[PDB]
C-alpha cells in the first residue's frame, strides 16, 4: 500500500505505561496527554533505551504532565505551564491551599526493574487514499498493456 | 415537567416528558417497563415520586404538490396528529390556510363548498386538487350527477335512438 | 422547501403529480434532568487501597462498600499502579 | 367476499432506532434497506384504494328512491336506507357493521373512501337494481315495473309468464319470510360475518408479534440501544448495535414480504367481488353456483367494513 | 453501502487487514450482498404471480370476447357485446370492444 | 387441474439444533420468530383442505 504522509511522534515513556499506545485506552499519558481515536491508521514502534538513555543520578531532562482539568483531544500538545487550581483559593502560579504543580520527573536509573526502564514510542500515522500518495516501498514498475 | 428532555436516571437514559401516575405500584419498586423491554415509571431517589414517562417525536410529513411544469405551491399533510398544538418551514403556522380533517390538517390549501371530481387523494373522504391567481383547493369528492328518475304502476320507455361506442380495454 | 423536500427522498429532479411520503416530525431536547441520590458520605477506596497488609491467594478478604459515593479520582485522573485490565464496562464510564 | 384491507406504514427511525445519534449514523451506513421497504408498504395502499374503486361503484350515475312506495306487494324497507338517521344505513347494515370488531413507529392510515360512502355507493345500485331493471349498467337507465321485470328474469331461466301473475300473492308469503331469516341469523350469530373477522385478525396478529421483536436480545447482551452506548467500549458498541439493526431489518423483512402475499390473495377476492358485482347484480348469469345455489333471478349487495355482503 | 464494513470494496478489504481479520469485514458485506438478492427472489416472483393472473385474464377474454359471443355485462365492455378485435402491445395486449 | 399440495411441518428445534444443551439456550434469544413459522406452516394446512 501507498500513503501520502506520515507524521512521526518521537516520546519516551516509562516501561509500565508503554503497552497504553492504542486506540480506546485510560492513563495518565492515554487520557491528558496523548489519544488514539478509534479511526487512527499506523504502527507503533518502540525501543529499550536503558543502556544509554538513564543516568546513575536519575533523569531531570524529560519531564510530564499528570494533571489537566478535563480530557485532552488527540493530536494537540498543551504547553501550558498553568498551575491546576482544585479549589477557590489561587494560585498565583505557586504552590499553596488546593494548588499542585502539575509537572513531573521520570524516575529513570538503570538500576530498577522494569517500569522504570526508558523506552523510546514513535508512533507512525497513516493517512491513505486521501489525496495522491507518493511514498511506499521499493515496488518496481512495468509498461503499460 | 411537560418539556421533552433527555433522561438520565440511575445510568439509564431517554427521552420523553414527565407526567403523574395515578397508578398503585410497590413501596419497594426501583422501575417498571412496558410491552416491549421499554419503560414507563421512574422513581425520584431524594423524594419519592413515580412519574410516567410518554415518548416525543410522532407523526409523519406529506406534501400534496402538482407538477414541476405546471406550479410551486405545495400543499403540507400532517398525519395523525392533533394540530392545535402547531420541516423546517414556519411560515404556514400563521394560520387561515388550516382545515381539520380526521386523517390531520392540511395547511396551504383553502376548503372550498363545491363538490368536484379531484385528482389526488388525501384520506378520510377530503380530496384534493389544483383549480382557480391559482392555488390548490380541498374538498370532498363527489359521487356524480344526481338522476332523479319517477317511478310509477304503468310507465315504460323505449329507446328510439342507437350509437356504437368502442371502448379500450389493456 | 417542501418542493424541495420532495426531491431528497425521491431522489428525482422531476416532481410527478401525486401525493408523496416525506419525513417525520423531529422534537429536539433542550434541557437534561439527571437525579441522583444525595449522599454526603464519600466510599472508603483509600481504606482498602493504601493499607500495609493484605490478605492471602487462597482466602481473601472480600469487602463489600456500599451506601456512599465512589471516588474514581485516584483510578482514573491518576495512575501510580500496575495493570489496568477492564472489560464490561469502559472506565471513562464508571463515574456516569 | 372481504375487499380491501387495514393499510399500515412502518417508520424506519422510530421502530429500528431508539431515538438515538449513534443508531442513526449507523443507518446511513446501511442506505437503501429501509428506502424499498418504505416504498413496498406505499404500492399496497395504492392497491388497496383501487379494490374499493372497481367493486362498490360500478357506474359514474347515482339513481335515489322515489318516497311513495309499493313495489309488487313486497317489504323492501329492510335493504333501503333510513332517511330520519343523520347516517345512510340500512336495516341490515345496522347488524354489519356491529358485528365486526400504536406509535412505536406503526401507525394506522385511514382509508380514502368513508363507509358512509360505501352505503352510497350501496344505495344507489340498489335503485338500479328494483326499480331500473338490468340496464342502468349496460347504458342509460330504462324505466321498467317490478311486475315486468320478474317475468323477463324467470325467462332467462326457462320459465314463461304463467308462474309469475297467478301466484304473485303466493311469493310475498316466501320472498318476506326468506328475508327475515337472514335478518335474524346475522343478529343472533356473528360467526357468518367471521371472514371479514379473520381480515382484522391477520392485521391485529401481525403488528403485535411485530412489537414483541424487541424484547428479544438477538444475539446481542442487553436489547437497550442506550445500555450499549453507555456500557460499552466504542469499538465494542459498534459491534452489538449492529447485531440488533441486523435483526430488527430481518423481522421488518418478515413483515413486508408477509403483507404482499395478503395483499396477492385480497386481490384476487376483489376481483372476484368486482365480477359478482358485474355479472350478479347489473345483470342476470345463466351459471350454476356463482350468483349462488340453484337459479339466478337478483342479487343484493350491502355494505360491510373491510369487504361485502351480498344477498342472493 | 458499506455494509457496517469500513470499505465496500472487496479489493481494499484484502489490501489491507489481517487475514484473520479480512474475513470478519467480506462476510459482513456477503450478509450484505445475499439479503439484496433475497429481496430480488421475493419481489419479483410476486410480481410473477400478479402477472400470472392478469394474463389468465387475458387469455380468458381471447376465448370469450374474441373468439365467441358473450352475453356477460362489463367483462367483454360496457354495453351489450357484439364483437372485439385484439391488437398486439409491447408486453401486453390492446383490445378494442 | 391441480387442486392441492403436500403439507409440511417444519420445527423449530431439530432443524436448527442437533439437540444439545448449549443451541436451545441461545435459541431463547431470538424470541417469537419460531412463533411466525409455526403459525405459517398450519395456515397453509388448513388452506389445502
Amino acid at each position: 500500500l501507498c500513503f501520502t504522509n506520515v507524521y512521526a511522534d518521537s516520546f519516551v515513556i516509562r516501561g509500565d505505561e508503554v503497552r497504553q499506545i492504542a486506540p480506546g485506552q485510560t492513563g495518565n499519558i492515554a487520557d491528558y496527554n496523548y489519544k488514539l481515536p478509534d479511526d487512527f491508521t499506523g504502527c507503533v514502534i518502540a525501543w529499550n533505551s536503558n543502556k544509554l538513555d538513564s543516568k546513575v543520578s536519575g533523569n531531570y531532562n524529560y519531564l510530564y504532565r499528570l494533571f489537566r482539568k478535563s480530557n485532552l483531544k488527540p493530536f494537540e500538545r498543551d504547553i501550558s505551564t498553568e498551575i491546576y487550581q482544585a479549589g477557590n483559593k489561587p494560585c498565583n502560579g505557586v504552590a499553596g491551599f488546593n494548588c499542585y504543580f502539575p509537572l513531573r520527573s521520570y524516575s529513570f536509573r538503570p538500576t530498577y526493574g522494569v517500569g522504570h526502564q526508558p523506552y523510546r514510542v514513535v508512533v507512525l500515522s497513516f493517512e491513505l487514499l486521501h489525496a495522491p500518495a507518493t511514498v511506499c516501498g521499493p515496488k518496481k514498475s512495468t509498461n503499460l498493456v | 415537567k411537560n418539556k421533552c428532555v433527555n433522561f438520565n436516571f440511575n445510568g439509564l437514559k431517554g427521552t420523553g416528558v414527565l407526567t403523574e401516575s395515578n397508578k398503585k405500584f410497590l413501596p419497594f419498586q426501583q422501575f417498571g417497563r412496558d410491552i416491549a423491554d421499554t419503560t414507563d415509571a421512574v422513581r425520584d431517589p431524594q423524594t419519592l415520586e413515580i412519574l410516567d414517562i410518554t415518548p416525543c417525536s410522532f407523526g409523519g410529513v406529506s406534501v400534496i404538490t402538482p407538477g414541476t411544469n405546471t406550479s410551486n405551491q405545495v400543499a403540507v399533510l400532517y398525519q395523525g396528529v392533533n394540530c392545535t398544538e402547531v420541516p423546517t418551514w414556519r411560515v404556514y403556522s400563521t394560520g387561515s390556510n388550516v382545515f381539520q380533517t380526521r386523517a390531520g390538517c392540511l395547511i396551504g390549501a383553502e376548503y372550498v363548498n363545491n363538490s368536484y371530481e379531484c385528482d389526488i387523494p388525501i384520506g378520510a373522504g377530503i380530496c384534493a386538487s389544483y383549480q382557480t391567481s391559482q392555488s390548490i383547493i380541498a374538498y370532498t369528492m363527489s359521487l356524480g350527477a344526481e338522476n332523479s328518475v319517477a317511478y310509477s304502476n304503468n310507465s315504460i320507455a323505449i329507446p328510439t335512438n342507437f350509437t356504437i361506442s368502442v371502448t379500450t380495454e389493456i | 422547501d417542501p418542493l424541495s423536500e420532495t426531491k431528497c427522498t425521491l431522489k428525482s429532479f422531476t416532481v410527478e403529480k401525486g401525493i408523496y411520503q416525506t419525513s417525520n416530525f423531529r422534537v429536539q431536547p433542550t434541557e437534561s434532568i439527571v437525579r441522583f441520590p444525595n449522599i454526603t458520605n464519600l466510599c472508603p477506596f483509600d481504606e482498602v487501597f493504601n493499607a500495609t497488609r493484605f490478605a492471602s491467594v487462597y482466602a481473601w478478604n472480600r469487602k463489600r462498600i456500599s451506601n456512599c459515593v465512589a471516588d474514581y479520582s485516584v483510578l482514573y485522573n491518576l495512575a501510580p499502579f500496575f495493570t489496568f485490565k477492564c472489560y464490561g464496562v469502559s472506565p471513562t464510564k464508571l463515574n456516569d | 367476499l372481504p375487499v380491501s384491507m387495514t393499510k399500515t406504514s412502518v417508520d424506519c427511525t422510530m421502530y429500528i432506532c431508539g431515538d438515538s445519534t449513534e443508531c442513526s449514523n449507523l443507518l446511513l451506513q446501511y442506505g437503501s434497506f429501509c428506502t424499498q421497504l418504505k416504498r413496498a408498504l406505499t404500492g399496497i395502499a395504492v392497491e388497496q384504494d383501487k379494490n374499493t374503486q372497481e367493486v362498490f361503484a360500478q357506474v359514474k350515475q347515482i339513481y335515489k328512491t322515489p318516497p311513495i312506495k309499493y313495489f309488487g306487494g313486497f317489504n323492501f324497507s329492510q335493504i333501503l336506507p333510513d332517511p330520519s338517521k343523520p347516517s345512510k344505513r340500512s336495516f341490515i347494515e345496522d347488524l354489519l357493521f356491529n358485528k365486526v370488531t400504536k406509535f412505536k413507529g406503526l401507525t394506522v392510515l385511514p382509508p380514502l373512501l368513508t363507509d358512509e360512502m360505501i352505503a352510497q355507493y350501496t344505495s344507489a345500485l340498489l335503485a338500479g337494481t328494483i326499480t331500473s331493471g338490468w340496464t342502468f349498467g349496460a347504458g342509460a337507465a330504462l324505466q321498467i315495473p317490478f311486475a315486468m321485470q320478474m317475468a323477463y328474469r324467470f325467462n332467462g331461466i326457462g320459465v314463461t309468464q304463467n308462474v309469475l301473475y297467478e301466484n304473485q300473492k303466493l311469493i310475498a308469503n316466501q320472498f318476506n319470510s326468506a328475508i327475515g331469516k337472514i335478518q335474524d341469523s346475522l343478529s343472533s350469530t356473528a360467526s357468518a360475518l367471521g371472514k371479514l373477522q379473520d381480515v382484522v385478525n391477520h392485521n391485529a396478529q401481525a403488528l403485535n408479534t411485530l412489537v414483541k421483536q424487541l424484547s428479544s436480545k438477538f444475539g446481542a447482551i442487553s436489547s437497550v440501544l442506550n445500555d450499549i452506548f453507555s456500557r460499552l467500549d466504542p469499538p465494542e458498541a459498534e459491534v452489538q448495535i449492529d447485531r440488533l439493526i441486523t435483526g430488527r431489518l430481518q423481522s421488518l423483512q418478515t413483515y413486508v414480504t408477509q403483507q404482499l402475499i395478503r395483499a396477492a390473495e385480497i386481490r384476487a377476492s376483489a376481483n372476484l367481488a368486482a365480477t359478482k358485482m358485474s355479472e350478479c347484480v347489473l345483470g342476470q348469469s345463466k351459471r350454476v353456483d356463482f350468483c349462488g345455489k340453484g337459479y339466478h333471478l337478483m342479487s343484493f349487495p350491502q355494505s360491510a367494513p373491510h369487504g361485502v355482503v351480498f344477498l342472493h
